[PDB]
RNA sequence: GGAGACGACGGCGGGGGCCCCGGGCAGAGUUCUCUUUUCUUCUUAACGGUCUAUCACCCUGGAAACAGUUUGUCUGGAGAUAGGGUUUAAUGGCCGGAAGAGCCCGACACUUCUGUCGGGUCCGGUGCGCUCUCGACGUCCCUUGAAAAUCCGCGGGAGGGAAUAAUUCUCACGCCAGGUCGUACUCAUAACCGCAGCAGGUCCCCAAGGUGAACAGCCUCUGGUUGAUAGAACAAUGUAGAUAAGGGAAGUCGGCAAAAUAGAUCCGUAACUUCGGGAAAAGGAUUGGCUCUAAGGGUUGGGCACGUGCGUGCGGUUAACAACCAACUUAGAACUGGUACGGACAGGGGGAAUCUGACUGUCUAAUUAAAACAUAGCAUUGCG
RNA sequence: GAAGCCAGAGGAAACUCUGGUGGAGGCUCGCAGCGGUUCUGACGUGCAAAUCGAUCGUCAAAUCUGAGCAUGGGGGCGAAA
């Protein structure tokens, strides 16, 4: 059936909501990597060796 | 409810007995307008003296320090001190009165 | 005032004479010797 | 200029041979910190929240890489 | 003592016109001793050279006239100088009216107040200049609904 | 095979910049009185990442009770509407660049050398506005509106290719190199030409505010000037600008010149005509200020039963209702000043006819702009 | 305010009328530009070996204009003076 402007606005709002959730989850994984940065440095050292 | 704090420092001209803090308080009480009308202070804006030639303004509305500086300059023009006294923002919400730069001739 | 053709120079950009300041304060009724404007005046 | 979103990739970039220098920029109004490394082609910027672990990332950064803090005024 | 070079240098340093440059008339020799942009900057910092502010061009009367024209003044037959089409185009009025009517018809069809056949008929009536405005279109839609309900009750 | 690579004009939509409106911090001005006032700074490049942007294309499905749809009537069984996607296109949002810059304000230091340290640089709105650019349409042609260098894609399958590992990978990072000139300044009432620092001539961009239909006229902001022999007096005759009682062309070869008309809204408009015009024909009524009224818009938002912020199965078209936001026109009424009301500026005198050339257009630079020339149409001649 | 289009009212239909839409024309008022009609105009050893003022024609095109290039005196070019 042909959709309504309210339904289109709801679809749009879900689109920016999922974009914001992706951005927040990327910030969380960056923070986790910053927390475990020393092990990452050791692994980079091991790979270069 | 938000509360805004404003200091009008006039300690140096008050100690030099050039600026009258009580007269300035009366001028502020008669000229500060709320909702476009003077004499509409009530409990919204309170003007007092905290000593040492300093004026306290407590405002629960969106009163502006720019408006307070405008009224201070109006009072200085009425007292013929506009050409010799300057109102300078020193801190956030604090306006201090001081002399202009003077040369010795 | 000549505001039709040019703007008035700001008061902070012009340094005031001590003699003029003492004369104006004396006319207003302030004892200049009791406050010491000579020390406040620069050179 | 390029922005790095991975701590591992930034560590490898700082261990690249062409990484001549590095600097740390602090933005306290935004409460963020930036690690900028100067390579041959690109300046790589890592953006982090201002935190103690962000400060301790200096220890994981290589020692021979000359790292400096950005002053408040860029004096010519 | 000539100060043309100093005035030009002060204008270039201060980033203004040469008419906005003020040189101190009591420090003419010290200003004339300045031949470099560095010395001009030093004199600007010392205050012997300042940039004069701009000449006043206020907009208060224009804003007052805009308020008066918004509340309805100064639009009489002795104030109009262009033709009616020149002041307000009939083509722009028609475009606005057609866009309002088509937007309302699209909204009604989407919300299900009117069906698709009635939408087509009202679209072609709107193109054929039946309705002066949205209110007239709404009354026509209400009358059509009332006639349809009366026909359904009769049948 | 594509790109390079292409006309003119018309309206419509998107984006940047400019203009305009409101709030805030800081500074400046005004202040007899009024003005929470007026003005000023409040900015973000190339180059990249990422998320999106009309056309178009694809999948499902099969439409008359025809439907979708633009300001503009085009599209559809050669597959529309609807639903879901894919992509050309950024001068759009955010991020890196990049605040460390630029800008504004303040406080110290300062023979100079020289500066030093703080606080900010924020949030919105509007549009028949101006300018540039992009996109989709449309109109016109007996007019159909460059070429090449250069770059890319495809068809084809020659060669070259691996487990001693190979790689002839348009991916990422890294290494090296980039020669010659020209670059000042003017571009014009003084830098060019006219014998000259000559009121002449000489090709382009960028283009603020008010009035107003308007890059009309007039005033103003930025930026520029204040440069063109001076001083005194106010005779005749001049050049330029004006007014004049009464009469109103009696003037003069001749209404030459001047005056009168003029914008906008409404009423109304003849003969003739190639039916397109004439026509703004003619002739009339009105226009200031103030206080109101009315009309013309945009955005968002519907109840159950389950699974669990979405998926179905239903149920209803009084949302014909609420909340928020918004700008310019049009019409009507009262009151009020008047010698004036398009109060300056700006801006058709009109009509009855005759001759004449069809019209638009062109020429005698430096005495003639026209019934001259050209033009479309028509007619004739020559050529296979 | 030309084709084209929409709606309403008639007509058996072709068409007729009414109200809109649309934006055509070597159309029209008019700014700049281009040109050069008139004035007992200014100027007349001039600002000028053709200039100045007002007024005027034209203003979406047979419009205006730069650079490069071509045509050279028994010639060229010429909407023909």
């Amino acid at each position: 059936r042909r959709k309504t402007k309210a339904e289109r606005n709801r679809i749009k709002r879900r689109k920016e909501e999922e974009r914001k959730r992706k951005h927040e989850e990327a910030m969380k994984r960056k923070q986790q990597q910053l927390e475990q940065a020393k092990k990452i440095a050791a692994e980079v050292e091991e790979r270069e060796r | 409810k938000v509360t805004k704090k404003f200091i009008i420092n006039a300690s140096q001209p008050a100690s030099d007995k050039i600026f009258d803090v009580s007269a300035f308080e009366k001028f502020l009480n008669e000229r500060i307008k709320v909702d476009g009308r003077v004499g509409n202070l009530g409990d919204v804006i309170k003007i007092s003296q905290i000593g040492d030639g300093k004026v306290e303004i407590i405002a629960h509305n969106d009163l502006s320090g720019r408006y307070l500086k405008y009224l201070t300059k109006k009072f200085l023009k009425k007292m013929q001190l506009r050409d010799w006294l300057r109102v300078v923002a020193t801190s956030k919400g604090v306006y201090e009165l001081k002399f202009y730069n003077i040369v010795n001739d | 005032k000549s505001l039709k053709n040019r703007a008035i120079i700001p008061r902070k950009a012009v340094k005031k004479p001590l003699s003029q300041l003492e004369d104006h304060l004396d006319q207003l009724g302030v004892d200049t010797e009791a406050i010491g404007l000579r020390a406040r005046a620069q050179t | 200029p390029q922005e790095v979103s991975d701590i591992k990739k930034f560590i490898e970039i700082c261990r690249r041979k062409d990484a001549s220098s590095a600097r740390i920029k602090k933005n306290p109004k935004t409460q963020q910190i930036k690690f900028k490394v100067r390579c041959q082609r690109f300046l790589y910027t890592l953006v982090l929240k201002d935190s103690d672990k962000a400060e301790k990332l200096k220890q994981s950064l290589p020692p021979n890489l000359q790292i400096k803090d950005v002053p408040k005024r860029n004096k010519r | 003592v000539n100060l043309r070079t100093q005035k030009r240098l002060a204008a270039s340093v201060l980033g203004c016109g040469e008419g906005k440059v003020w040189l101190d008339p009591n420090e003419v020799s010290e200003i004339s001793n300045a031949n470099s942009r560095q010395s001009i900057r030093k004199l600007v910092a010392d205050g012997l050279i300042i940039k004069k502010p701009v000449t006043m061009h206020s907009r208060s009367r224009a804003r007052e006239l805009n308020l008066a024209r918004r509340i309805g003044r100064h639009r009489g037959f002795g104030k109009r100088k262009g033709t009616a089409d020149a002041r307000m185009p009939q083509q722009v009025l028609w475009m606005r009216r057609q866009r309002v009517l088509r937007r309302l018809l699209v909204k009604y069809r989407a919300s299900g107040k009117i069906d698709k056949h009635l939408y087509h008929e009202l679209y072609h009536l709107a193109k054929g200049n039946t309705f002066k405005h949205k209110r007239a279109l709404v009354e026509h839609i209400h009358r059509a609904k009332a006639e349809k309900a009366r026909e359904r009750q009769i049948k």
